[PDB]
């Protein structure tokens, strides 16, 4: 996160850390939503161009979390993989289209004052709350600049309207997808970085107090460009197919 | 699901975020 | 009763306190009430709330009371009709946490300038939602998402300039769209979607013929004869259908569906925008 | 090259002299060589020294080659990779003052039976250390702190009957601890520390259960997931976890991490002893 | 120093004296860790118990001794404290644990073949040489007895075994010290006195050839009385805090 | 700190210990 600040302890219980086992080192972010499933991006398991294609094996979900390297004890909770599903037609070979998976724990997880499961949208909150102007939350561990924060960090970034997204990029933008981020005659700045891709980009619903992930932390040119801004996976969108293989496989 | 999205540590006891407000004055610009 | 008129219209229990130079809720009304008229009335505001005591209201009829604030505290369990009609309302009620049962919203001939967001939030079983004569000049994304069964929507005489993209979404049962004479410069591209609407008014409004509006072409091309014109005192099937009511520039002589398009660029299409994803 | 087969595979230069007969180190090899293998020859003791000429040299394998004694003089400034497996070596040779870039070392099945005070000094690189197959019965205190980075360390298959409470400090980056098939009887308290160990293998162990086990059981039920059992021909990473493998007296009906302890005292905790002190 | 020797001119160039300037008197043992700092122990400076409370202007440290009473001069060095920092955990109260200080130089010592700088322990050889039976060397001009040495004294002594040290007195012994001494069944004595408290207890590197100071002489009940042994501040462990004072104030 | 524990008369001109001896001694035992 760019920009961010610390974040408090349990002001994301839904933050999942997607961390490989040999070597030990931090991959993407992820996120809770359910106590047996979590959410995270497609591009962080499985990218060919770079060789990039970890199993179920090779990682281990750490949730509850606060600290990036300390093993948070009795806080914490390390839980396996039993299946990853990642989108049958994710777009890897063009722009990251539909860059989204799905990872079913072996086991459940209890849930505590640091780890509780997101909202995801549904039909009102995703029209009602998805438009230009309004601003979300973006978390994790990921790099401070184009450099590690010690602890989770934490920004708030305003909604980009399709065109200006459209017109900041060559890259083939889809309806899978959305903007976030200051323009640069706002005078703010923010964004993700390196290491949080596969995070959530959350809003707090007006109505009923809870918090939805609207996105997940997917691509960008660089790390808070003036006249960049980063692209978050339309969970909503692809709500259709996350409801299918849970129904199927949870 | 059913508690979804209700963090115990601030909702779940009346209790704001450093930040949050400045998520909800965006409702109303 | 002392002041209104108590009726037995069949299983209905009809209270009629219309005209009576009434300020405020009479006191002590039949305890069986399921139908109440207050129309006529000099209730410049109205709680809601003073109708609990009759758990068996079903309509609720409050127009031309000179209205200005509607309380909204409580619930009414049944209530399925409520008319807010002719008053002096600035701003919408949020009755979703109040009115669970609403069926039938009127709420035309107002002072609305706007809609708020989650405006009609928890009016699940909505089917009819009358805005007609009030000053709105657009509305916010979102608007009828809380009421899926909506089949009747009337927003016309209004002073809207445009519409959202997904203004319809969800309503799978919509058969009556009004929206004539308004401000309506076009039509965004798949406003309408893939979904049959037997009743449609757009006559009266200023439709700009540019390039932009041969989406709005092709559909009126399409459903002809599903576009009428309104007529006072008749109803809305025995109405004229006539896809030429839909002028550019209100202007009889350029019907919107006969629009050249003299080199626009290509139309064919790009597909109709889903809320959802299919590959 | 005469007696060795030269091959290039990549940037590599791979020198291969392996089942030759050899007693010594073949003459002018080529210049260039950065893999070099002297596997399956009789070469009862071998000079590192005699290295020297082949400045870019990264991998030697000498495993199966009758070893009894390996003199260690001068250096090899990029050797990062040393297979020493499969020998006769009684005593472990000094690398730290010759092999500074050593990474990887291989002393598994030999004849060990203890490791010198400084055993690993200036071995600062140290990624992977294997030592299975020998006869260790203790390992000296400080054996682990000059290798900082250790990822990997394997003391699997040897005479182990109990391991220094500080063994493992400062490793912040080991992900694999092969302990398995040993003689050992007891873990020391606080041994893991506050460290994520990704796989760890103690089964085939006389667990010792009694209170002194308590800390132990605690372990191992905080982290059943990280416990395997070890299967020839397979991937760690695809190993079957299974926590029941620590077993007590070595019988699968008595896990460790089930281990009652009736009557033991108070585990709570007074505090995992670090090594420097915080107030 | 009980059962010692006398020291070999130069074989312990680290020691230091602290010296009481008015009335003039012997207070403490210490040593010479760099041109500009010097440690030694916290109750040779602060202990309430005694009304025991010496600062910056009651002090002069004197450098490359040899004889107890002599002005060795152009030999030994005179030098002024400018400041002394005392450990805030130093605990007088209860066990004297974290009996340690360290004191900067007003002006840097020159380096001769009498004064030269002892070495702190690292984490190889702490972890590698402070273990049972290894012995190390104490130094000082305490007292022969529970009268007094000439000249600078020496005595190698053994490390204890935390248990043997631990039911040798009813005082609650901590990680922050260790302690040495031969036992009643080994036939040899030895041991620091009234007089070398503050003083340093060093080891020879096997590895390097150099002189690591892992303690400093700290308490003891009585001097080498049978089935007793000397507690030494472990400096090791509080080697963070050292380094912490000296590169904030130095 | 670079010249550490090296004493002068002593390490630095290749001279023991009367007594440094038995320190190294007890490395073994
Ligand atoms: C990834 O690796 C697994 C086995 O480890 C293999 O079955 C799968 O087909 C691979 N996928 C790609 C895209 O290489
Ligand atoms: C010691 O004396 C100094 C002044 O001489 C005083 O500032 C300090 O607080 C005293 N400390 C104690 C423990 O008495
Ligand atoms: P993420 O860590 O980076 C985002 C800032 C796009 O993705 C890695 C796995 C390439
Ligand atoms: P040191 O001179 O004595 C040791 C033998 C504990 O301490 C004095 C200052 C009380």
């Amino acid at each position: 996160i760019v920009e961010g600040s610390d974040a408090e302890i349990g002001m994301s219980p839904w933050q999942v850390m997607l961390f490989r086992k040999s070597p030990q080192e931090l991959l993407c972010g992820a996120s809770l939503i359910s106590d047996r499933w979590v959410l995270t991006a497609a591009h962080c398991l499985l990218y060919p161009p770079w060789d990039k294609n970890f199993t179920e094996n090779d990682l281990l979900v750490r949730i509850g979390k606060h600290s990036r390297t300390r093993y948070e004890r009795n806080i914490e909770k390390i839980s396996m993989l039993e299946k990853i599903y990642i989108h049958p037609r994710y777009n890897w070979r063009e722009n990251l289209d539909r860059d989204i998976a799905l990872m079913k724990l072996k086991k459940p997880v209890a849930f505590s004052d640091y780890i509780h499961p997101v909202c995801l949208p549904d039909r009102e909150t995703a029209a009602s709350l998805l438009q230009a102007g309004y601003k979300g939350r973006v978390t994790g561990w990921g790099n401070l600049k184009e450099g590690q924060p010690s602890v989770l960090q934490v920004v708030n970034l305003p909604i980009v309207e399709r065109p200006v997204c459209k017109d900041s990029t060559r890259i083939r933008i889809t309806d899978n997808m959305f903007c976030a981020g200051y323009k640069p005659d706002e005078g703010k700045r923010g964004d993700a970085c390196e290491g949080d891709s596969g995070g959530p980009f959350v809003m707090k619903s007006p109505f009923n107090n809870r918090w939805y992930q609207m996105g997940i932390v997917s691509w960008g040119e660089g790390c808070d460009r003036d006249g960049k801004y980063g692209f978050y996976t339309h969970v909503f969108r692809l709500k259709k197919w996350i409801q299918k293989v849970i129904d199927q496989f949870g | 699901e059913a508690d979804c999205g209700l963090r115990p540590l601030f909702e779940k006891k009346s209790l704001e975020d450093k930040t949050e407000r400045e998520l909800l004055e965006s409702y109303i610009d | 009763h002392p002041i209104c008129e108590v009726s037995k219209v069949a299983s209905h229990l009809e209270v009629n306190c219309d005209k009576r130079d009434l300020t405020a809720l009479p006191p002590d009304l039949p305890k069986d009430t399921t139908i109440l008229h207050l129309s006529e009335n000099l209730l410049y505001t109205f709680s809601l709330a003073t109708l609990m005591p009759y758990t068996r209201l079903t309509q609720l009829n409050l127009d031309r009371c000179e209205l200005t604030k509607l309380q909204v505290d409580g619930t009414l369990p049944v209530l399925g009709t409520l008319d807010l009609s002719h008053n002096q309302l600035q701003s919408l009620p949020l009755l979703g946490q109040t009115l669970p049962a609403l069926t039938v919203l009127d709420v035309s001939f107002n002072r609305l300038t706007s809609l708020p967001l989650g405006a009609l939030r928890g009016l699940g079983e909505l089917q009819e939602l009358y805005l007609k004569g009030n000053e709105l000049k657009t509305l916010p994304p979102g608007l009828l998402t809380p009421t899926p069964k909506l089949e009747k929507l009337s927003l016309a005489n209004n002073n809207l300039t445009e519409l959202p993209a997904g203004l319809l979404n969800g309503l799978e049962n919509l058969d009556t769209l009004l929206l004539q004479e308004n401000s309506l410069y076009t039509i965004p591209k798949g406003f309408f979607g893939s979904h049959l609407l037997p009743f449609a008014f757009l006559h009266g409004n200023p439709w700009l013929c540019n390039c932009e509006i041969l989406y709005f072409r092709r559909w009126l091309q399409d459903n002809a004869e599903n576009v009428y014109v309104w007529k006072q005192g008749v109803d809305v099937k025995a109405m004229t259908s006539n896809v030429a009511s839909v002028q550019c520039d209100n202007s009889d002589k350029f019907p919107v569906y006969k629009y050249p398009g003299k080199g626009c660029p290509t139309l064919g299409d790009e597909g109709d925008t889903d809320l959802y994803d299919y590959y």
